[PDB]
């Protein structure tokens, strides 16, 4: 599994949420902005890694990081289709 | 003669290139399939955790991964700090150092380290 | 032997070849005996290196440690 | 109408896309212009712009080929030694193209003639001219000239369109019209009217040269007037193809003009035929099929076999006079024309993925794990016995045991199939020659043929497996299960799931031009030692005969080695012993500039854009400390494009490096 | 590489006539050779060697 | 005691006077009017092209052409008498230690091309301090860029007095140093 | 996704009734008669176009090699079952893998008979 991290510089766009492909994110209130809500990763076992969200992320450095960790893959953060590791 | 040494040859050289390589493959997928198979480089194995609690074990390295250990007094360290806020509290700051410090230790990261569950 | 390269036929370079042995089987033998003592040392050398360091040795091991009197030294000199 | 054609549009750069409407930005900007600027499709207005857009470009298109034949004809006309060839086409080497006595450039035009010097062309364009009937200067001026016209009536029709055609346009959508009127009244109305031209022009004309009037009276006999001649004057009974030409050593023209008028006649009845036919089977590849980009892709598909079937035919199955005995001419018709195949396969290939992902694809593409995995196996399986057994039989020639080799003086690989096709030509049992030249014998096919027949089977294969994979998971694949929102191009999807490099339909185009490259790099040297070696050559009155290779290629073209020695060594001293002599120091040149050009491809191969990125800003640092700051800023090539670029220069390089290699050999030679 | 200067090769011979001589790396025991003839690194007969 | 067998065919001056720094005193190069080499290329370049001519009619104008060429290699071997190539080689040498006073020196070219450059880029550093906009780099403003580029003569003084004046150069702490390398 | 070539009745008819799949046969008889075909197939590529195909024995050559490659397959297989371990052929209440390891064993001896039958057709015949 990789490692999604929030950082406070988050506005609260929603489109990291929305260009996740595995339902990784979800939005949170919070007061740390105009938007009174930040994005969380409760599921970074489901982030395959595909990076969109830190495509989608518009502040100046990305308030969202996905960290990869290749020594740690699982089948869900491989995309295994043809083969279960469960 | 100047041969007379390929009477070794023909020995050695099947032997080390051959019967050598070829048991060596087999004991190496043999060894793919233990559950201490790369255990220095591979997480989550059995060996990885006994010897980590054998390190903790020992009374030199026991708080040995605490970011923070070297503190020799730190009753000390925490009334000086405390006593430092004290007198730069923003006016009826309703905030101490004891619970700031122990709710910026507690971060929530549930994804981190979580191999350590399987072996 | 058939030459290649212009140098070694337009200088008639040639390679001898010993027409005794060389090395006995007797010799031979007697460096096998010792590539074998390095090839047994060597598997034991991996397998320590394999296993490392073992730090709870001091609730099951005999003895007491020991630590030589120049590496007493080597550690109050400093670093 | 046409007031809405204005030049203010011509200054704002980047109108026709949307996405470009926020300005030059960056440096990508410029490189997505360049890129978006013929993607009609996503360019911004209603279809019927598509539509008007596509034909004028064709017809646009239409007015430049227009324009380069009436180049090629000018310099025939005034630039060329054509009268000399005309006069002695086995002593004079074509040549329409002069280089200026500039930098010394005068070492480059060569003797051709006594009264000309110039550069040898082979483009076969004087073959086509005697073809052609065309004697005197005039003729070819007026070619020019009506290639001129043509070239001006194109453009204005292009123009014209992009105007007449309006939003309730629908002629191109027509598909039983297209089809009925471009087969009858093309392939077979014109096909007749050009059969027309050969017996009223060709046979008046080039039986005159033959019969060894190249005077031909002037125009008293040339012009015409030769009505007491007879349509089929020498035929000689015999069979089309059977017996050649002894003189011009090629088919008889009055039996290409009797196919040409037999082809209009059945073009015409298939048009008729069309009426009623064979159909409602193919009829879901008529409704789901009614779309630019497949339409595009299977035409690209079409063309490119046709080319194939063109390099292998004008070589063996000699049309032209006095082209089979001109070497450099017969090789380049060759090999061009297989690289057009290539690169025009690789397109219908690509058109078919886009095609896939703008339209909706056909039942094939859901059973695609098998189609896209016997494919796989097919291509492993012929990779590893074809090209092994080239690596077996230089194991064992390198071990010294020829005897354990696949070779005819051993273990021998009979191509049955081929030896049993001696139903093509069926020629009798000897050669044809002309002058000290083999016009042609038939290829002794053995082992060597077999086994690099099996390369080009294998070569193919590949290409074809990353063709139809890139088509058939365009959509969507078990690794990425959204590609179809993707779009067509892009760079990957992420590192995620272990990495997604190269997903695209675009990069499978991407790695099918390196593939076919190196199967028709193969094909171009078969085609070019087999000749060589065991056709083309001098011959000895006692009827033996003296090959140019003197038949290495049934001896060293069973190993790599011998490959690598006896065609990209021995064959490559012409070329790389060409500086200063007079024809050939282009192409030694160019030779090096190929090679060069390969190697600096891989810097965009094998290199990511983020490396050049942080570089471009550690320089963008120095110029902003200089108070130089460019406002286009400057960004790296887009992953797209850095891939684009390497594919562009690696397949230009290696062409170049090919193209000088046989050409300069053949120009020595001959 | 003292031992098979040592066994597999001609130092001894080397040493006298250095200049036009040539050492041996190693004798070639391989059985992809050819069993019959002899191979172009070998004196005809006699065992195969490495320069 | 033969320098020259002593090092593997290189020699050496031996003689440590100052009218030997010249590069007319090596020993390596010599007048390209009296060198053997010399004369034996530009004679094969002659009998070369003079055997391409003879393959070509008499009166045709490649005939003329050619007799240009020859007239052109002549005159190239009569030009290069005085600079200076090898004695072994016969090809005339570039100098470049500065002399300023050789045939064949690299002092004029690198002053005619640096003060060239420099006009370039001044006049393109002009160019980009009058327009500081992304749309006068697109949309070129062609009487400002003649004005800068017919202005950019002056560039070896101008671009001096902004120098010394403090309008070339911009501190570093006014543009992006580059990528962070700590925090914590 | 049923296709005729492996889910027609024919096709359904010939897999289940493969050595490997046959109802009723135990697991040594499967090994045996996979190994006999390989052994009696194997002994074919070696014995001509081989190293020694020419030689006046150039059959027991064959012999070698083939009985060399069903060891070395059944090798590999004992591999295979003493690392997945596959439990479909063994009976009930027996260590896992049992099954399979006798296939296996058996498959080696029928490659040994299959090549030495095969071996014994050529030089008879
Ligand atoms: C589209 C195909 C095509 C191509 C590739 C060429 C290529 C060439 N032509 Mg050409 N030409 C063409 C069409 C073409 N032409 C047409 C359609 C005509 C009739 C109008 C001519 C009429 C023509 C003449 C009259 C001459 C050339 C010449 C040349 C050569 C030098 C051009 C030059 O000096 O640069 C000029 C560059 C520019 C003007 C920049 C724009 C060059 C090989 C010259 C040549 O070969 O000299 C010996 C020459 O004298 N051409
Ligand atoms: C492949 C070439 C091609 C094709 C398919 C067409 C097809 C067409 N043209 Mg066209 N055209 C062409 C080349 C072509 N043109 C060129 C090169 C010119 C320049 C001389 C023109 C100039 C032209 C004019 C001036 C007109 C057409 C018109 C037409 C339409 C009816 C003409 C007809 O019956 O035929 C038809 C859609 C007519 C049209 O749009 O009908 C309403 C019309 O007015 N064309
Ligand atoms: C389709 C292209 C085409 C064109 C434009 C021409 C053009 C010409 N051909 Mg021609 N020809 C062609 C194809 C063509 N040919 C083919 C494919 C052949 C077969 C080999 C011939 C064989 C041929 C011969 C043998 C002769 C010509 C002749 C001519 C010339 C005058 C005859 C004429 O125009 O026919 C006019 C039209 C007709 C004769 C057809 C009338 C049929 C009637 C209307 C039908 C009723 C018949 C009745 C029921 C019985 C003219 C230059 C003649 C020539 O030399 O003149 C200079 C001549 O002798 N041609
Ligand atoms: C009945 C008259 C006739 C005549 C004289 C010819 C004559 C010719 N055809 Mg042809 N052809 C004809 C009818 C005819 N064709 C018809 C009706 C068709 C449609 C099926 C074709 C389709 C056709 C193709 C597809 C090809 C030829 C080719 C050829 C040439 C090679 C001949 C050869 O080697 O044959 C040996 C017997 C020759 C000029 C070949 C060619 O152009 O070679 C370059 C070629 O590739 N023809
Ligand atoms: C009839 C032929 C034909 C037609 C009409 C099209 C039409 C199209 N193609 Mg296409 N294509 C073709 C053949 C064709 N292609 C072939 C043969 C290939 C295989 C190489 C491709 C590969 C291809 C790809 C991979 C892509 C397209 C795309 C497109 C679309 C936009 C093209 C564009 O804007 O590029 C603008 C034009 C250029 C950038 C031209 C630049 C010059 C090229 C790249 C380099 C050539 C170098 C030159 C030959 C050597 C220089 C000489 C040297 C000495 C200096 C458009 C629908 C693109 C798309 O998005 O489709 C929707 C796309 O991604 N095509
Ligand atoms: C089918 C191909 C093939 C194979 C399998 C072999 C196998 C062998 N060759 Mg060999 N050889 C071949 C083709 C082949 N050869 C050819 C075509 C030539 C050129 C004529 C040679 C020339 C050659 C020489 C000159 C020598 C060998 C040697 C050897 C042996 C070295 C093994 C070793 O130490 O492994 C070690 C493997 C590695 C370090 C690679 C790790 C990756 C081995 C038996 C050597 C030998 O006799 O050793 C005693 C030796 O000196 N070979
Ligand atoms: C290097 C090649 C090789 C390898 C890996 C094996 C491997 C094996 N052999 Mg074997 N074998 C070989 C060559 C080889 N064989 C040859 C050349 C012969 C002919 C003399 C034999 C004759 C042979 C017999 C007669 C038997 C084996 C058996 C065995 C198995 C114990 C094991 C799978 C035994 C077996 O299959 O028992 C289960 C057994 O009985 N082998
Ligand atoms: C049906 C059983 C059978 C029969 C009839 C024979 C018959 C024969 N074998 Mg044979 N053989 C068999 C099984 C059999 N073998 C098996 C299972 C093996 C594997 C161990 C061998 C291994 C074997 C060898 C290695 C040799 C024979 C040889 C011979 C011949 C003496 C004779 C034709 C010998 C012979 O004639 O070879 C040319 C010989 O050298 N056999
Ligand atoms: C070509 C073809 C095909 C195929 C075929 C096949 C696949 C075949 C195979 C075959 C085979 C593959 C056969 C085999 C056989 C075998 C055998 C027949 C064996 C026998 C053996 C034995 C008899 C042995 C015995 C023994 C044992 C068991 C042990 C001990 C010793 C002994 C020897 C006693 C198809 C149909 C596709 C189509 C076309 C035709
Ligand atoms: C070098 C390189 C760059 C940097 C190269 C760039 C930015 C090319 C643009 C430079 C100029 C604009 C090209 C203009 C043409 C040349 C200046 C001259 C070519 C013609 C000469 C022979 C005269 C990338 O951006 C890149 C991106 C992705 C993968 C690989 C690479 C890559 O390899
Ligand atoms: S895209 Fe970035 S800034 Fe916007 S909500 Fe997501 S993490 Fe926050
Ligand atoms: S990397 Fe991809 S899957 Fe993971 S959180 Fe970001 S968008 Fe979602
Ligand atoms: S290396 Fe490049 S192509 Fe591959 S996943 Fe990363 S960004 Fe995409």
């Amino acid at each position: 599994s990789h490692a999604v991290k929030i950082y406070d510089t988050c506005i609260g766009c929603t489109l990291c949420v929305r260009a996740c492909p595995t339902d990784v994110l979800e939005m949170v209130p919070a007061s740390i902005n105009a938007a009174k809500q930040v994005a969380s990763s409760p599921r970074v076992e489901d982030c395959v890694g595909c990076k969109r969200c830190e495509t989608a992320c518009p502040t100046d450095f990305l308030s969202i990081r996905v960290y990869l960790q290749d020594n740690e893959e699982t089948q869900y953060s491989l995309g295994l289709d043809l083969v279960d590791w469960s | 003669k100047y041969g007379d040494q390929r009477k070794f040859a023909a020995v050695l050289v099947p032997l080390t290139t051959l019967v050598f390589p070829a048991v060596a493959m087999g004991m190496f997928v043999l060894y793919s399939f233990q559950e201490d198979a790369f255990w220095r480089i591979v997480p989550g194995t059995k060996r990885a955790r006994e010897l980590d609690e054998a390190w903790r074990e020992h009374p030199l390295f026991a708080n040995s991964k605490d970011p923070l250990d070297g503190l020799i007094n730190p009753d000390d360290y925490e009334k000086g700090l405390e006593e430092a806020w004290e007198r730069a509290k923003p006016a009826g700051s309703t905030v101490t150092v004891k619970d700031k410090l122990k709710q910026l230790s507690k971060q929530n990261n549930p994804h981190w380290e979580s191999w350590r569950a399987m072996s | 032997r058939v030459p290649g390269g212009k140098r070694t036929q337009e200088l008639g370079l040639v390679i001898p070849m010993a027409d005794e042995d060389g090395l006995t089987d007797g010799q031979v033998a007697g460096l096998f005996v010792i590539a074998l003592v390095v090839f047994i040392s060597a598997m034991d050398l991996a397998k320590t290196m394999y296993n490392g360091i073992n730090p709870a040795k001091f609730k099951t091991s005999k003895g007491k440690g020991y630590i030589s009197p120049l590496v007493k030294r080597y550690i109050e000199n400093g670093f | 109408i046409f007031r809405y054609i204005n030049t203010t549009l011509w200054a704002k750069a980047g109108h026709f896309n949307k996405a470009l409407s926020k300005g030059a930005k960056t440096t990508t900007w410029i490189w997505n212009l360049h890129d978006y600027a013929h993607d009609f499709d996503i360019q911004q207005r209603s279809t019927g712009l598509i539509a008007r857009k596509v034909f004028s470009s064709n017809l646009a298109h239409l007015s430049l080929v227009f324009f380069w034949i009436s180049g090629m004809h000018l310099h025939g006309a005034y630039l060329s030694n054509y009268d000399i060839w005309l006069k002695d086409p086995k002593s004079i080497t074509p040549s329409s193209h002069l280089a200026y006595s500039l930098i010394g450039q005068d070492i480059l035009n060569s003797y051709t003639s006594e009264y000309f010097s110039g550069i040898t062309i082979t483009s076969g364009f004087f073959q086509l001219y005697r073809s052609e009937g065309i004697i005197t200067q005039s003729q070819l001026k007026y070619a020019c000239a009506t290639s001129l016209i043509a070239t001006l009536i194109c453009l204005s029709g292009s123009y014209l369109h992009m105007q007449l055609m309006s939003k309730f346009t629908s002629f191109y959508k027509k598909f039983q019209s297209l089809s009925q009127d471009h087969l009858i009244i093309i392939f077979g109305s014109r096909s007749t009217s050009l059969s027309a031209h050969q017996i009223h022009k060709m046979l008046p004309a080039n039986p005159l040269l033959d019969s060894g009037i190249s005077k031909p009276s002037i125009l008293q006999v040339i012009s015409n007037s030769l009505s007491y001649t007879l349509a089929l004057f020498s035929t000689n009974l015999s069979s089309t193809g059977k017996l050649l030409n002894p003189s011009t050593r090629s088919v008889f023209l009055s039996q290409v003009a009797a196919h040409h008028k037999t082809t209009g006649v059945v073009f015409i009845t298939l048009g008729l035929i069309r009426f009623l036919t064979m159909y409602k089977s193919q009829f879901s590849i008529l409704t789901s099929y009614i779309d630019y980009h497949i339409v595009l892709s299977i035409n690209l598909a079409l063309i490119a076999s046709l080319s194939i079937i063109v390099a292998d035919h004008l070589t063996r199955t000699p049309i032209y006079p006095h082209k089979s005995t001109s070497y450099p001419t017969i090789l380049c018709l060759s090999i061009h024309h297989a690289w057009l195949s290539g690169f025009l396969i690789i397109g219908s290939g690509a058109h078919a993925s886009i095609f896939n992902l703008l339209g909706s694809p056909t039942s094939e593409i859901r059973h695609r794990d098998p189609i896209y995995s016997h494919l796989i196996w097919v291509c492993i399986a012929i990779g590893l016995h074809s090209f092994s057994l080239y690596c077996h039989n230089d194991t064992l020639e390198a071990l010294g045991r020829p005897e354990d080799i696949f070779h005819d003086n051993s273990i021998q690989l009979k191509a049955i199939f081929a030896k049993q096709s001696f139903l093509r030509a069926e020629l009798q049992p000897d050669i044809e020659m002309l002058d000290k030249k083999i016009i042609r014998i038939t290829q002794e096919l053995g082992t060597a043929d077999f086994i690099v027949h099996h390369i080009h089977a294998f070569t193919i294969h590949v290409t074809l497996l990353i063709l139809s994979k890139g088509v058939l998971y365009a959509r969507n694949s078990r690794f990425v299960s959204d590609k179809l929102e993707l779009g067509f191009t892009y760079p990957c999807d992420g590192p995620g799931r272990g990495g997604t490099c190269q997903i695209s339909p675009w990069d499978h185009l991407f790695s099918a031009v390196f593939w076919m490259y190196n199967c028709l790099n193969v094909v171009t040297f078969h085609y070019f030692w087999k000749m060589q070696s065991d056709v083309w050559g001098f011959v000895s009155i006692q009827k033996h005969i003296s090959h140019y290779s003197q038949g290495d290629f049934s001896v060293n073209s069973i190993t790599i080695n011998g490959w690598l020695r006896n065609l990209l060594w021995s064959e490559a001293s012409q070329v790389i012993q060409s500086y200063a002599l007079s024809s050939i120091c282009p192409y030694g040149f160019i030779f090096l500039i190929g090679h060069f050009i390969w190697a600096f491809s891989l810097m965009f191969l094998f290199s990511g854009r983020a490396y050049w990125q942080e570089l471009i800003e550690s320089i963008l640092w120095s110029h902003h400390k200089l108070k130089i700051i460019p406002h286009i800023q400057p960004r790296a090539l887009s992953i797209s494009q850095g891939r684009a670029v390497g594919f562009i220069h690696y397949t230009l390089g290696g062409i170049g490096s090919t193209w000088a290699f046989i050409i300069s050999r053949l120009l020595v030679l001959t | 590489n003292l031992y098979h200067i040592a066994s597999n090769a001609n130092y001894s011979l080397w040493v006298k006539n250095p200049i036009p001589s040539m050492p041996i790396a190693h004798n070639i025991w391989d059985p992809h050779f050819t069993n019959s003839t002899s191979t172009p690194y070998s004196h005809t007969i006699i065992t195969t060697i490495l320069i | 005691a033969k320098p020259l067998e002593m090092f593997g065919g290189v020699d050496i001056d031996l003689e440590d006077t100052p009218a030997h720094w010249t590069i007319k005193a090596s020993p390596v190069l010599e007048p390209c009017k009296d060198n053997k080499k010399f004369h034996k290329k530009l004679k094969d370049e002659l009998y070369k092209v003079k055997k391409n001519q003879q393959k070509f009619a008499e009166g045709s104008a490649a005939y003329a052409r050619f007799n240009k060429k020859i007239k052109m290699i002549e005159l190239r071997e009569t030009a290069y008498g005085d600079r200076l190539c090898g004695k072994k080689d016969g090809l005339p040498r570039t100098i470049a230690t500065g002399e300023w006073n050789v045939r064949g020196s690299a002092m004029w070219p690198a002053a005619i091309f640096l003060y060239i450059a420099g006009w370039i880029g001044w006049a393109g550093r002009s160019y980009l301090i009058r327009t500081n906009d992304a749309a006068k780099e697109i949309n070129i403003d062609v009487p400002l860029a003649v004005t800068c580029m017919a202005s950019g003569f002056s560039w070896p003084v101008a671009a001096w007095q902004e120098i010394v004046n403090g309008e070339m150069a911009v501190p570093n702490d006014q543009i992006h140093n580059g990528g962070p390398w700590n925090q914590s | 996704v049923i296709t005729l070539t492996e889910n027609g009745l024919f096709a359904k008819q010939f897999l289940s009734a493969l050595a490997f799949y046959r109802e009723g046969l135990k697991p040594w008889q499967r090994g045996l008669e996979i190994g006999m075909a390989h052994g009696y197939f194997l002994i074919g590529p070696f014995t001509s176009l081989g190293p020694l195909r020419n030689t006046p024995e150039a059959a027991t050559v064959g012999l070698l090699c083939g009985c060399a490659i069903v060891g070395i397959v059944s090798i590999g297989g004992l591999i295979f079952g003493s690392t997945i371990k596959p439990t479909r052929f063994d009976k009930d209440g027996d260590k896992p893998g049992a099954g399979f390891i006798e296939m296996i064993n058996w498959h080696a001896v029928g490659g040994l008979g299959g090549a030495g039958f095969a071996h014994a057709l050529i030089t008879v015949f």
